[PDB]
């Protein structure tokens, strides 16, 4: 509960509450709130801003419902500290429901609890495995005279023939061939091993993380089941 | 073709290029092969023509047996620097396989269509812009004729393209002798049907050999880029 945030909020110090909030027909989005502010009505009855992503005509402003205020824990990364509290869509309006043109969030659970109301069953688990690159450098633009991108990170057979200074050391991954091999050829774990520690400090469960196969940074995490709201916003 | 190459070679320098007869100087793409196309004749009549397969003529036969026959020996004569054979790499496309045809590539020997039996040929590809076309032609011709000579015989032509059940005997079938060393070898012990005439001397192919075989050495004792590229991070 909010009782509850209420003393994290001091458990911790924190000022702002922020990063991950709302989150688009696309993905993920905040604003920042100054730690006062916080405080049941609040809790209870939100804050409001508007359209911008999915909006029609003028002045739809949508409730912000401070919410999930179980989705809230200290962000490592922001400066200085702050509960990144999610948020339930815009909940509506008045009305207090559907974001306009969309709630994600809530489309999850209309889905999740209808499914609820069916019978069918009571509890939906998804585990997704979401794999990622990692690189160094990504360049790329387009315009009535060209087009274009480029790709580099140490790793990614490409680069061998490429001259560092400290130079070379030549241990890297080839085309699809990123498959566990220890170290030197890879690019690295303290990476993955280091976004565990957090993922879980930001409250996920780590099931075991390496390389996946692809000559330049290809890294997953994985991450222990959940219900779809919850996964999802995992 | 002594001079057909100092006018390349020359031209194309006095151009602005440099020309090379190397038969494989680039990776997945065509290196030069200098076909040979050949026939004997008595009057003004080449008793290489008749009926029987073709249009040819039992006469040729031998001859397409001579050929396969030290099919060996003679890429040794015909195809020396390593690199003769980057390019007699299995293809299917690449002339390889020990056999006649009109078609059915793949295959060694072609015997052309042909018209006019006033034109009735053999063209024997696998040979490399890089031989004395002395030794070559001869060692062609030499051998061509001790097929003519006693008996040998071909058999039947290809027509059917390498592809079949890779071993499936196609894996039986005779082989253009892919390697220097081993065409190396194959001189070694061939002589004979050189030696016969008096054109070459036990030397001459001893000599010959000796030399084709330093470079053999330097080729494989110097380790190659690739190496690396596989090899190191081991
Ligand atoms: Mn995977
Ligand atoms: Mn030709």
């Amino acid at each position: 509960s909010a009782e509850h945030v209420l003393t994290m909020l001091n458990e911790h110090e924190v000022k702002f509450v922020d990063l991950r909030f709302t989150d688009t027909k696309g993905k993920e989005q905040h604003v920042t709130i100054p730690a006062h502010q916080v405080n049941a009505e609040f809790f209870e009855e939100g804050k409001m801003f508007d359209g911008s992503s999915i909006g029609g005509w003028k002045g739809i402003n949508e409730s912000d419902m401070v919410l999930m205020p179980d989705a809230s824990t200290a962000v490592i990364d922001p400066f200085f500290a702050d509960s990144t509290l999610i948020i339930r869509c815009d909940i509506l309006e008045p009305g207090t429901l559907q974001g306009y043109d969309r709630d994600p969030r809530s489309i999850a659970k209309r889905a999740e609890d209808y499914l609820r109301a069916t019978g069918i069953a009571d509890t939906v688990l998804f585990g997704p495995e979401p794999e990622f690159f990692l690189f160094d450098d990504i360049r790329f633009g387009a315009s009535i005279s060209g087009s274009h991108v480029a790709i580099d990170d140490i790793e990614g057979a490409w680069n061998s023939s490429t001259k560092y200074e400290g130079g070379n050391k030549g241990h890297r991954p080839g085309v699809k061939g990123g498959y566990f091999p220890v170290p030197p050829v890879d690019s690295a774990q303290d990476i993955r091993s280091e976004m565990c520690l957090v993922m879980e400090q930001m409250g996920l469960v780590v099931e075991a993380h390496h390389h996946e196969v692809a000559t330049a940074g290809q890294n997953e995490v994985a991450t222990r089941f959940n219900t779809m709201t919850k996964k999802a916003d995992e | 073709i002594q001079i057909y190459k100092y006018v390349v070679h020359n031209v194309a320098h006095r151009f602005g290029k440099t020309a090379t007869f190397m038969p494989k100087p680039m990776f997945g793409d065509n290196g030069s092969g200098m076909h040979c196309h050949m026939s004997l004749a008595k009057n003004g009549t080449n008793l290489f023509s008749g009926d029987k397969y073709a249009g040819l003529s039992e006469q040729a036969l031998y001859y397409i047996g001579g050929v396969i026959k030290h099919a060996k020996a003679i890429n040794a004569l015909a195809n020396p620097t390593t690199n003769s054979y980057k390019r007699l790499v299995p293809g299917y496309e690449a002339p390889v396989m020990l056999a006649y045809s009109a078609r059915n590539r793949s295959a060694s020997i072609r015997i052309p269509v042909v018209a006019s039996p006033k034109a009735r040929r053999i063209e024997v590809r696998f040979p490399d812009p890089a031989a004395n076309p002395y030794l070559c032609f001869a060692a062609l011709l030499m051998a061509g004729l001790d097929g003519i000579k006693n008996k040998i015989h071909p058999g039947e032509p290809m027509d059917k393209n390498l592809y079949d059940l890779p071993p499936e005997e196609a894996k039986e079938i005779p082989q253009v002798a892919g390697s220097l060393e081993e065409a190396l070898n194959a001189l070694d012990l061939d002589r004979e049907f050189l030696k016969a005439g008096g054109v070459f001397t036990d030397e001459a192919i001893d000599a010959y050999i000796a030399l084709r075989r330093e470079e053999d050495d330097r080729v494989r004792m110097t380790p190659h880029p690739v190496e690396f590229e596989l090899y190191y991070s081991v």
